[PDB]
This record gives C-alpha cells, sequence and structure tokens, in this order.
C-alpha cells in the first residue's frame, strides 16, 4: 500500500476563486460581510474542491484506502480561516452537524495531515468550540475496527483526548480492551493490531513501564510483527 | 541544574538509540508521552542538537534518504516533520513556566537543555556527539554555524528565499529555514531574559547581531527581496545554501500545496518583523547613557534606516502586510515607532496611497 488514507478532497480546489476570496480579508481581520461568492457552507466545500455534492466513510465502497489522484490543496491555515466563518454559534443542530462532519472529515485526510503548520492554532481553536464528549461522541464517522488507524492520527492531531476516546470506544474496561486484542491476533489483523497498540498504550489502562500480557503472545506469534515486538519493548523500557 | 536517576537512564537510553542510528524511536519515545500525565520527559541537548539537524533533512530534497531510514514509516510522516513538530512543541512548553504543569523541577531541566544547547551556535554519560559529526548526510547545525561568516549567510539565505517564485529555493525557505528560524530567534529572545535578571554585551548582542558592520546594513539586510527602492547597487553576494542540495529538487516529490503571493508575502513579512522585533529587544535597554560598544548600534536612527526603506517602497499589498499584523499585542513598542518613523518621511519627502495605512495603525493602537 502506498498513499491509502481517506482523502476528502476528491478535486483540485478552485485557485483563483480562492484567491479572489482570499483578498478583501487582511484589512477586514485587521479592522462575514463578504458571503456573496459562496453562500452556504456546501458551496464553501465544492470550492475547496472537497467533494462532488457529498459526510461519512463508506467503507464498503472502499472509501478508507484511496489513490493520490495528484491533486492540489489551498494552504490548511486559509482554509480553517475560511470555514470558521460559516459557524453560527446561535443556530440549529442540523447545520452544526454539518459544520462539525465537514471539519473532522477535512482534518484526517492525508493531504491535510502532511500539509500543516508546525504550531497548531486553528485546529485547536475549531475543537475548542464542540464539547469533547460531543466530538468523540459525535465521532469521526469511521467503524470502531478500523477506528484505530485514523485514531492514532487523530491522536496525533490532538493528543488530549484519548482517555476520552476509549471510553466511547469500550464500553473495568480492560477487559474489553483484552479481549479486542483477540480477534485481532486471532485474525491477521496485525496493522490494525499495531494501531490499536499505539492508540491505547500511555492511557489510565495500559501504562509505560516493565509492569498487560502482550508481549507474550506476540513472541508466540512469531515483516510486520518485527515492528510490534519492538514498540512493545519500548513501551516495556519507560 | 544536575538531573536525578530517572532522568539519567532516559538520558543514556536515547543516546544510545540514537548511536545505533534508529531515529524513528527516539521521536516516538518523546512522542508516545507527550498528553499524558506530569512527567515532561525533557530531551538532552546532545539530542536536541540532532533534532535541530533532523529537521533540516526535508523531504523536498531528501526522500530517498528518509526513505531509506524507515521503510514502514507508520505515522505516514517523516522525521524532519516530526522534529519539527516536537522542537515547537517543546518550546511552547519552555515559554510557559507554570506550577500547575508537569514539575517545577523538570521544566527547569528543560530550560537548561535548551540553553545549553543555544550556547553551542554532564559526566554521567557518553552522549552520542562524541563519536557522530553527520547526521544521515547533514552535517549538523552547531558545525555548520560556527564555520567562518556561516551564522550570517544562514539568515540572508532565507531571506530572500522567502518571496521567490520558484519551486525549490521558495521551498526551501518555507520547510526548513523559515520554521527554524522562528524557533532559534525564539530561544535567544528568552535566554537574553534569562542574561539580564541574572547578571548583577548579551547573547542577543554578540555571536547573533554581531556577524554587522552599520546601522544602515542592518536595514538593508531584514529586506533583501522586497520592491523598495534599492539605493545600494553593491547588495548582498548571491547568497548559497547551507547544505548540498537544498537549492534542488528531487524527481519524486511532487509539492501539493497552491501558495498564493500574498501568502508568500505575508510569510516573509511576518519573518521579517519577527527579525526586526527581535534587534529592537536590546536597543530599548541601552539607557540614555552611552551605547553599547559590542554592536555599534546607535538605536535611535536605525528607526530611520528601516522607515525609510519603508516608505521608499513599490508595492502597495507588500506595505499593508508588513503593518497588517496579527498580534497586535505581541509586537508592540516599535510598530508605532515605525508608524510615526515612515509617517514622517513620506510627508517630509513629499509635501503617496501610504499615509492612510500609518494614521489607521496609529488610531489602531488606542485602546
Amino acid at each position: 500500500d502506498k498513499y491509502k488514507d481517506w482523502h476528502f478532497i476528491s478535486k483540485n480546489c478552485h485557485y483563483e476563486q480562492l484567491m479572489d476570496l482570499e483578498m478583501k480579508d487582511t484589512a477586514y481581520s485587521f479592522l462575514e460581510f463578504v458571503h456573496l461568492k459562496c453562500p452556504s457552507i456546501t458551496n464553501l466545500l465544492v470550492l475547496f474542491g472537497v467533494n462532488q455534492e457529498k459526510l461519512k466513510i463508506n467503507y464498503e465502497k472502499k472509501e478508507n484506502s484511496r489513490y493520490d489522484n495528484l491533486c492540489t490543496i489551498f494552504p490548511v491555515n486559509k482554509m480553517l480561516k475560511f470555514l470558521m466563518y460559516f459557524y453560527s454559534d446561535d443556530d440549529n443542530d442540523d447545520v452544526r452537524e454539518f459544520f462539525l462532519k465537514a471539519f473532522i472529515c477535512l482534518i484526517l485526510d492525508r493531504k491535510v495531515f502532511n500539509a500543516m503548520e508546525s504550531d497548531h492554532r486553528l485546529c485547536f481553536k475549531v475543537l475548542e468550540l464542540f464539547n469533547e464528549a460531543h466530538f468523540i461522541n459525535s465521532y469521526f464517522e469511521i467503524v470502531d475496527k478500523n477506528d484505530f488507524f485514523l485514531h492514532y492520527r487523530l491522536l496525533q492531531i490532538f493528543p488530549h483526548l484519548q482517555s476520552a476516546l476509549l471510553r466511547r470506544r469500550f464500553s473495568t474496561i480492560q477487559q474489553n480492551i483484552i479481549k479486542e486484542f483477540n480477534e485481532f491476533f486471532d485474525c491477521k489483523n496485525y496493522k490494525n493490531l499495531l494501531y490499536f497498540i499505539l492508540t491505547m498504550y500511555g492511557s489510565k489502562f495500559i501504562p509505560f513501564g516493565p509492569k498487560e500480557y502482550f508481549k507474550d503472545c506476540i513472541l508466540d506469534i512469531s515483516v510486520e510483527i518485527s515492528i510490534l515486538k519492538g514498540i512493545l519493548n519500548l513501551f516495556s523500557k519507560i | 541544574v544536575e538531573l536525578t536517576e530517572k532522568h539519567l537512564l532516559a538520558f543514556e537510553m536515547l543516546n544510545s538509540m540514537c548511536l545505533l542510528e534508529n531515529y524513528d524511536h527516539v521521536l516516538l519515545f518523546l512522542e508516545c508521552q507527550f498528553g499524558k500525565s506530569h512527567n515532561l520527559a525533557v530531551i538532552p541537548f546532545d539530542i536536541i542538537l540532532v533534532l535541530f539537524t533532523l529537521s533540516t533533512l526535508s523531504e523536498y530534497y531528501k526522500e530517498p534518504i528518509l526513505r531509506a531510514n524507515d521503510p514502514y514509516n507508520t505515522s505516514r510522516e517523516t522525521l524532519s516533520r516530526r522534529a519539527l513538530k516536537l522542537l515547537q512543541k517543546y518550546l511552547a512548553i519552555l515559554k510557559e513556566f507554570d506550577s500547575e504543569q508537569y514539575n517545577l523541577y523538570d521544566l527547569e531541566l528543560l530550560r537548561c537543555q535548551f540553553f545549553l544547547a543555544i550556547d553551542t551556535l554532564y559526566r554521567s554519560y557518553i552522549s552520542c556527539l562524541e563519536q557522530r559529526n553527520t547526521i544521515l548526510g547533514n552535517r549538523l547545525l552547531n558545525l555548520k554555524l560556527n564555520e567562518p561568516g556561516e551564522f550570517i549567510n544562514m539568515i540572508l539565505w532565507t531571506l530572500s528565499n522567502s518571496l521567490q517564485e520558484s519551486t525549490p529555493l521558495f521551498l526551501s525557505s518555507h520547510e526548513i529555514w523559515m520554521p527554524l528560524l522562528e524557533i532559534l530567534i525564539d530561544l535567544f529572545s528568552c535566554r537574553q531574559d534569562y542574561f539580564i535578571q541574572h547578571e548583577v554585551e548579551s547573547p542577543l548582542a554578540v555571536f547573533f547581531e554581531s556577524l554587522r558592520n552599520f546601522a544602515n546594513r542592518f536595514s538593508e539586510y531584514v529586506f533583501l527581496n522586497c520592491d523598495y527602492k534599492l539605493p545600494s547597487d553593491n547588495y548582498a553576494t548571491p547568497v548559497h545554501p547551507v547544505y548540498n542540495g537544498e537549492n534542488t529538487i528531487v524527481d519524486t516529490y511532487i509539492p501539493t500545496i497552491k501558495c498564493s503571493p500574498l501568502y508568500k508575502s505575508q510569510k516573509s513579512l511576518a519573518l521579517r518583523r519577527k527579525l526586526i522585533g527581535s534587534c529592537f529587544k536590546l536597543l530599548l535597554r541601552v539607557p540614555d547613557g552611552h551605547r553599547l560598544i559590542t554592536p555599534r548600534i546607535v538605536a535611535d536612527d536605525v528607526i530611520q534606516g528601516i522607515s525609510r526603506t519603508l516608505a521608499s517602497f513599490n508595492d502597495i499589498l507588500q506595505f499593508k502586510k508588513f503593518f497588517m499584523t496579527e498580534n497586535l499585542s505581541q509586537e508592540s513598542y516599535f510598530i508605532p515607532l515605525l508608524a510615526e518613523g515612515t509617517l514622517s518621511e513620506i510627508l517630509k519627502d513629499t509635501q503617496g496611497t501610504e499615509a492612510i495605512l500609518d494614521a489607521k495603525e496609529q488610531l489602531e493602537m488606542l485602546h
């Protein structure tokens, strides 16, 4: 596999139109009033080349493993500054849920993930609007099984919602974690097992240190497996 | 500030992991414990240097080295993109010394570890910089900048590619030095703060600002690719890249961001304004007495030199993006002094379409 990520943005971004919208904003921000170009958030999205009139990953349609397509993207800070004009704090819920889903889908794809500012301000400011329990309850619409390759990513972006993210997935709760370790080792789902390891380790349920009985299992299961052993040794020597 | 037995094991394990060129695990060790309980696994300075050098081999010109270091690439990222994230994360931590966070000792152990690293620009373990002077091809950051006249080419070589309309040049100053130069300047601007209240010549003054002959050369060096009048034909020599191949794009890598010229001007003028503020940091510390002897800076007419290059411009977009600042509070105390300076120079030399912006900024600062 290669570049098999979510890839929300399907087509090229309307450069010229975006550039036009990019103007009239610097002096505006220093001193929305201009919304005649794109009336609605759907129009703003399709302006980004977001989607051919779409917000949920259809895994039956293999939407979680797309191709490169070599598409261009506007600067992510400009994207998240334009998207945050159609916020409408005091509005209905059926539109705010669409806003939240559009934000979550356009934070998880590879293009917006591998093309982000070193210092994150907008990402933490947008998440701070919704509720953490609401952001993770109306979760990123990925199935619970493949929730971990994208959950590692969501925790790479926002690392503070890990304990608040395994509760909704597993509902002490360590029995479910240990049982779900199986049916991943029982099957040959090692990749999802690796990302499950990387997602759960360090929480209040699977802390670091030499002390969990995963190492024994792996030692018995023995090219993608080696990395599991190395990561487990590293986490034990902490 | 000495370490404990808890941190000595961490330091030794990190240095041994780096000795085997296993940088992936060196990053994962620090990353997999950031948003957890209050422990603050602090990086040793011998590893902060390796991070500063890893942040230089970007994927735009070194794809095979990165792809051959760690084939799996589990994080769907690159070492340079990660190292920069960790540097920024620990730097934003350092800029917030609060006791309601990790510890009052680990914080102080980080503050010492970041200050033991910029000073080069613990006799308990064998650090992996005794027997290593090359990180995957890039030599280092404390050896490449301590060369004759190299710390100044690193500044004058990123200030001219920050507005470039070419792919490798702009990329280099967008992905390596623009980010890295804002980090460094962020460290000297607090090391200097831990030199004035612990003194009874500063880190900002020597080895950073004295690279540096006159006060007008500074104003001609800050704006190095703007559209100003260009009164001095003897400009900066064609600057050479810091690392071999930095100004070359690899055939396999394909960029995906469409950066409008407004975006490039915004980023460039942000970096230039940051440099000007770092300069003004210490020039406002010299009292009404004698001027400093090391940098030979006047601190009273260097404003005239910069406000001359702003008034004598030729682009109205770049003239807005300089004063149209996002942080109207973080960069005070020198923008209104550069507003009255520019306003009091087009009126004296013309008795256009720029004096409106200066009045707007002078009114905006009325809180």
